[PDB]
RNA sequence: CACCUCGAUGUCGGCUCGUCGCAUCCUGGGGCUGUAGUCGGUCCCAAGGGUUGGGCUGUUCGCCCAUUAAAGCGGCACGCGAGCUGGGUUCAGAACGUCGUGAGACAGUUCGGUCCCUAUCCGUCGCGGGCGUUGGAAAUUUGAGAGGAGCUGUCCUUAGUACGAGAGGACCGGGAUGGACUUACCGCUGGUGUACCAGUUGUUCUGCCAAGGGCAUUGCUGGGUAGCUAUGUAGGGAAGGGAUAAACGCUGAAAGCAUCUAAGUGUGAAGCCCACCUCAAGAUGAGAUUUCCCAUUUCUUUAAGAAAGUAAGACCCCUGAGAGAUGAUCAGGUAGAUAGGUUGGAAGUGGAAGGCUAGUGAUAGUUGGAGCGGACCAAUACUAAUCGGUCGAGGACUUAAC
RNA sequence: GUAGCGAAAUUCCUUGUCGGGUAAGUUCCGACCCGCACGAAAGGCGUAACGAUUUGGGCACUGUCUCAACGAGAGACUCGG
RNA sequence: CUCGUUAAGGAACUCGGCAAAAUGACCCCGUAACUUCGGGAGAAGGGGUGCUGACUUCGGUCAGCCGCAGUGAAUAGGCCC
RNA sequence: GUAUGAGUAGCGAAAGACAGGUGAGAAUCCUGUCCACCGUAUGACUAAGGUUUCCUGGGGAAGGCUCGUCCGCCCAGGGUU
RNA sequence: UAGUGAACCAGUACCGUGAGGGAAAGGUGAAAAGCACCCCGGAAGGGGAGUGAAAUAGAUCCUGAAACCGUGUGCCUACAA
């Protein structure tokens, strides 16, 4: 459950470290975003040499959340942090590497490139 | 569920221990309807512990029964004092060994003058 | 098709492919057709159905006479089912859960649990007022209306008794039917407290 | 808020229509024959259910 | 309740090993990436067990790639091919929620060898 | 303008709650186009529903950021202060600029500054009692009427087809899956869970040890049952009829032609009536069906008379919860599992006490998944629902048919 | 009308213009100076320390809020006075 | 009304972080600009705290034990630009 | 003087339980037991102020926000060396 | 409710630090002959029995209005604005 003003870590080397949520795309009144959803975010803390830099308005996809997801089989997955990956319009990650585990929900959302780069998909 | 009896949790617990011990001592007391309908379960559970009779049940009861003098006699030219807990395990337990629950009964009586509070007599069978 | 039963409770079932779905267990001891209503006698077509045999001391001479036609014990619940083929039902006939098959789509009718006197916030899901910043308006039902009418318009929703309403949930799925135990497992959750009456009918939308 | 108009005798009496006492549950006591409240001990003879208590 | 238990007794599984919170277990969880199906091993410590009968579930926690992950499984789910008890841990409570805050060495659990 | 209000009609903005108009912001239908297609422009019908989250400012407004199908315009005392706020504007303090010889003042700013009222009536939301409904009862019902609901994106296919030189790129039609909203429910994820379990500090009490109680926000801390719950789960706005709006007709004269119209006949919208959900015979127009009771007794009077026992039945009273402010509702009252207890479980907690073993000791192992266990489940009349009482029909007349 | 300061507790026009900070800043800070209408003891400018002073930003923190849920107690509700 | 808890988020509330939350004791390490040289300063930011043995120069240290947590409750600064 | 509001608001910070006694009558008075509260005080002394409220025996009209067999109340005696 | 504020233990009670302000309150019967005795009740208070011409003249005592409150019932009233 990610909403406006919610902050997330960045799970890639795109240059940004911590981002802040601006919008939860996908609906007029939509309030909250969960894994696999895309958000509009701002970079609040960036690596000094990175490509993405502080204060830039970017799009990102949530790849893991404290309130995780429910699988059709009745199982659940929950993570210890909220992390997102900065992506281009075509879902291609801006960075070259993904850090930390990623939720399997991304596959059906068709973030195939991120899934491949992920060190582990759960 | 259980009735609140218009007391905080600790106050309700303290009052229930008092009334249950008073019933253990006297074997018949007059209270209000609500107090009686709660004291029945508490006192009957205490009697269950007494029936069990082992040390574990003894200590469990001691947590609840008040430390009061159930009775006093003079035996062998010496005064013998029996506490509420001792009376439970020595008298009330053996007495009800045969009954399967329902050790107490409640008889409705007239309302109290000061408040019109419905009054009952609760007593061992 | 329709039947009357009791909301036993809720559990979950693993379907084929291992998907886990919540189900409501509704027991329906074979209902009995107590009376058949027709255009000629009553002006409309329906079958009266009785359920949950009742102890005799709890019944009345008029009620016993009413069920005598069907030659069964007194029934605790009686309800009329419409939109059925009268030719297929006759007084004394039994209706069992097997009338439905797994995967049937049904409408389930119940009486929602009662909540008693409830405020507007819970009863109508209205917004609270601010809880600080000097607010003295927390759980109140809002303005009653404009000045001009010199009155309050009807349907200005306020606090009152909540629940106890007849609610129908549509397009539920009959997950399983156990004839031996007179049980129907319906995907989802249905209105009403446990042991309350439940009416299953073939979904009208279908 | 205060009463805009005084309440008339008739309206006052109408409201008090339901402000009445009632006495229920009286029936003869088996032991002594006096009237008693059902399910209560008879205050006269102190018997309930045919036994002294 | 007895009626519900009778209905769900059929789907109750039988090969479940006797484990409690604090034990390390390996879960052979079936996964599907399309037509093909696969077994993905999720190994970690049992943090929580709750529920009764068919509704019973258990949670397993592992730190993968520096991030804590918890997976909750129905105890009797058929999608878990096998549950394997790797180790028995010594814990003093049913729910190990405190482990979430701890990292690395602080999260270690003494084995008992039941 | 000065007609109500100066023996008081509270003023901006915000919040809560909406409701209405249509000069329609989106969605629906349609005509014209300087409409190839995708987009549009303009106009016509259309008010069913929907029509945002922030930065700045007391703000309305406005600008900006980011979204959306859309971010409509207005009225309702610029709706709504006996419903809330009080940041702004009008009190007393103080200061700046400015005016004044001055006290002071604004042709201006700035910091600070008391928002009272127990609801009588109508109105609104719920819930009872009375009587009626023409013999008295127990159920099941029809639906006059009324309320609710009414939104919509994106993707796939049709099809890279129609159109286009290309770029680009469909109508219609068929599928999938969302947003917001909403009706239920706690099996799952969680929340709570003050008579559940455990750990623990201080002090005090049970004579002491051991084991416990009191108080310290439930002392604190970690969990947690039932119940209540959303952020959790399930479902809903699906299809389809009838009459229409704008618009398009067919046939057809008046008016040899022409013409949607006059007669005649049809298509046509998220709109209207149905369809779906709920309430509903106090619908005094009081409806209908099934079942039950039976024509009693006494006195007055031809009385639709009066009163008194009753029947079928209902209630008082009592045990309760799936119900509940109280009434009410529903489950029961020994023709008994209604509650309490008891017995056995379950959740829940996490290994009781008393012992034994090891250790100098703190403590660990073991006896033993133990002990404890509110509300949950199943049995069991052990306790209490005893004994009783009250109310409750005998059915008017006229005229058709039989 | 000097030094100093200047859209200020003073700047109406005004949310002046530029820069910083924010995704976005009529407030805030830095600078500029056409000072409507600063200015030297009704002191000018600056100033460590101090302030239940006014103002803006950040970390932490949270039911302030998204958006409300549960529990305890007092009143409210029923009964007697 | 008074109080306790609250998933995910964490000021998006609001005129304004109003209220609440958070910090809070002692010991140790460590501590900036600026300054009137006194301060700033408890800046900040960190670490330790229970019980049992052994040895202590008596303040410690070494070893071991337990818990989610040791100023285990109560009473004690939020901080910075 | 008496209504209406209305048998309504309120009955003024907090723990009492039961047994026995008294008595026409007891949640409220007495006795006993347990429980609970204050304890740099809610304890013990004093100054001012009050001015008999002190003690003993009676009473239950009124006062006591209920009740009252009881009282700092009423009645009768007495008490300050 | 006039007449002095004061027909009555009034410049009192009461109010105020003080100056000062400042009330309310008349009527049994000719005569107390002021209800012995009995009954319900703890009393209060009643019902008898008595006194009296009269007790619905019983000490709240001459007369005893109205508001206000209640009991009884001849007529009317639960489809009405
Ligand atoms: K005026
Ligand atoms: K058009
Ligand atoms: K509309
Ligand atoms: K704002
Ligand atoms: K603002
Ligand atoms: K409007
Ligand atoms: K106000
Ligand atoms: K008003
Ligand atoms: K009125
Ligand atoms: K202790
Ligand atoms: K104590
Ligand atoms: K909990
Ligand atoms: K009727
Ligand atoms: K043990
Ligand atoms: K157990
Ligand atoms: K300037
Ligand atoms: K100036
Ligand atoms: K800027
Ligand atoms: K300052
Ligand atoms: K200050
Ligand atoms: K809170
Ligand atoms: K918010
Ligand atoms: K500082
Ligand atoms: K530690
Ligand atoms: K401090
Ligand atoms: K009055
Ligand atoms: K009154
Ligand atoms: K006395
Ligand atoms: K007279
Ligand atoms: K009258
Ligand atoms: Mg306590
Ligand atoms: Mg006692
Ligand atoms: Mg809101
Ligand atoms: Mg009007
Ligand atoms: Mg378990
Ligand atoms: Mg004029
Ligand atoms: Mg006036
Ligand atoms: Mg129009
Ligand atoms: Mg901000
Ligand atoms: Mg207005
Ligand atoms: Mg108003
Ligand atoms: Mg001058
Ligand atoms: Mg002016
Ligand atoms: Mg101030
Ligand atoms: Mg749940
Ligand atoms: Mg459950
Ligand atoms: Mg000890
Ligand atoms: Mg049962
Ligand atoms: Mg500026
Ligand atoms: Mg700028
Ligand atoms: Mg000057
Ligand atoms: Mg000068
Ligand atoms: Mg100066
Ligand atoms: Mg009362
Ligand atoms: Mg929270
Ligand atoms: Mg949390
Ligand atoms: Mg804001
Ligand atoms: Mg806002
Ligand atoms: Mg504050
Ligand atoms: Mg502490
Ligand atoms: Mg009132
Ligand atoms: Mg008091
Ligand atoms: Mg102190
Ligand atoms: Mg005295
Ligand atoms: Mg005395
Ligand atoms: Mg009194
Ligand atoms: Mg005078
Ligand atoms: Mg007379
Ligand atoms: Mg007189
Ligand atoms: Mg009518
Ligand atoms: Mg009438
Ligand atoms: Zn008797």
């Amino acid at each position: 459950m990610i909403q406006q003003e919610s902050r997330l870590r960045v799970a890639d080397n795109s240059g940004a470290r911590e981002i802040l949520t601006i919008k939860v795309l996908g609906g007029s009144g939509r309030k909250t975003a969960n894994i696999g959803d895309v958000i509009v975010a701002t970079v609040k803390q960036a690596t000094p040499g990175g490509v993405v830099k502080k204060g830039e308005v970017v799009k990102a996809v949530i790849v893991r959340t404290k309130s995780g997801a429910r699988r059709a089989d009745g199982s659940y997955i929950k993570f210890d942090e909220n992390a997102a990956v900065i992506i281009r319009d075509d879902k291609s990650p801006r960075g070259t590497r993904i850090f930390g585990p990623v939720a399997r929900e991304l596959r059906e959302n068709n973030f195939m490139k991120i899934v491949s780069l992920a060190p582990e998909v759960l | 569920s259980y009735r609140k009896l218009g007391r905080t949790s600790s106050q309700r617990k303290a009052m229930l221990r008092d009334i249950t011990t008073d019933l253990i001592i006297n074997e018949r007391i007059v209270t209000t309807e609500a107090r009686a309908k709660e004291v029945r379960s508490t006192v009957e559970k205490m009697i269950t512990l007494g029936k069990r009779g082992d040390l574990h049940a003894r200590r469990q009861a001691a947590t609840f029964v008040r430390n009061e003098v159930a009775s006093v006699r003079e035996e062998d030219e010496s005064i013998v004092v029996e506490s509420a807990l001792q009376k439970l395990f020595n008298d009330l337990g053996p007495r009800f060994a045969e009954r399967q629950g329902g050790y107490t009964r409640i008889l409705k009586t007239e309302p109290r003058r000061g408040d019109a509070a419905p009054m009952v007599v609760i007593e061992f069978v | 098709k329709g039947i009357l039963g009791k909301k036993v409770g809720m559990t979950q079932i693993f379907t084929e492919s291992g998907e886990l779905i919540p189900v409501t267990v509704v027991e329906a001891t074979p209902n009995v057709v107590l009376q058949v209503k027709t255009v000629e006698t009553d002006g409309y077509e329906a079958i009266q159905v009785g359920y949950q045999d009742k102890r005799e001391v709890l019944s009345n001479k008029p009620a016993k006479g009413h069920v005598a036609k069907a030659n069964t014990a007194p029934k605790r619940f009686i309800k009329e089912f419409k939109n059925v083929e009268l030719g297929e039902y006759e007084v004394g006939k039994e209706i069992k859960v097997d009338v439905f098959q797994a995967g049937d789509v049904v409408d389930v009718t119940g009486t929602t649990k009662g909540k008693g006197f409830q405020g507007a916030i819970k009863r109508h899901g209205q917004s609270r007022g601010p809880m600080s910043h000097g607010s003295r308006y927390h759980r109140r039902p809002g303005s009653m209306g404009p000045v001009a009418p010199n009155r309050v318009f009807k349907n200005k929703r306020l606090a009152g008794r909540m629940g106890g309403d007849r609610v129908t949930i549509q397009n539920l799925e009959v997950v399983k039917v156990d004839v031996e135990r007179n049980v129907i497992l319906i995907k989802g959750n249905i209105p009403g407290a446990k042991k309350s009456l439940i009416t299953i009918k073939s979904a009208v939308k279908a | 808020a205060v009463p805009a108009r005084r309440t008339s005798k008739a309206k006052k009496a109408k409201r008090r229509t339901h402000y009445k006492l009632t006495i229920k549950g009286l029936n003869a006591c088996s032991n002594c024959g006096e009237m008693k409240k059902s399910h209560h001990v008879c205050p006269a003879c102190g018997h309930y259910d045919g036994k002294d208590v | 309740n007895p009626l519900i238990q009778e209905l769900t007794q059929e789907q109750l599984r039988t090969d479940i090993p006797a484990f409690r919170p604090g034990d390390t277990v390996r879960v052979h969880a079936k996964v599907v990436e399309g037509t093909r199906e696969r077994i993905q091993l999720f190994e970690g410590v049992v943090i929580k067990r709750r529920g009764a009968g068919i509704s019973e579930t258990y949670t397993v926690r592992k730190v993968s790639n520096g991030v804590g992950v918890e997976r909750t499984f129905p105890l009797h789910t058929p999608r878990v091919a096998q549950i394997e008890v790797v180790r028995y841990g010594k814990v003093r409570r049913a729910k190990l929620y405190y482990l979430r805050a701890l990292h690395g060495k602080a999260a270690r659990i003494k084995e008992i060898r039941r």
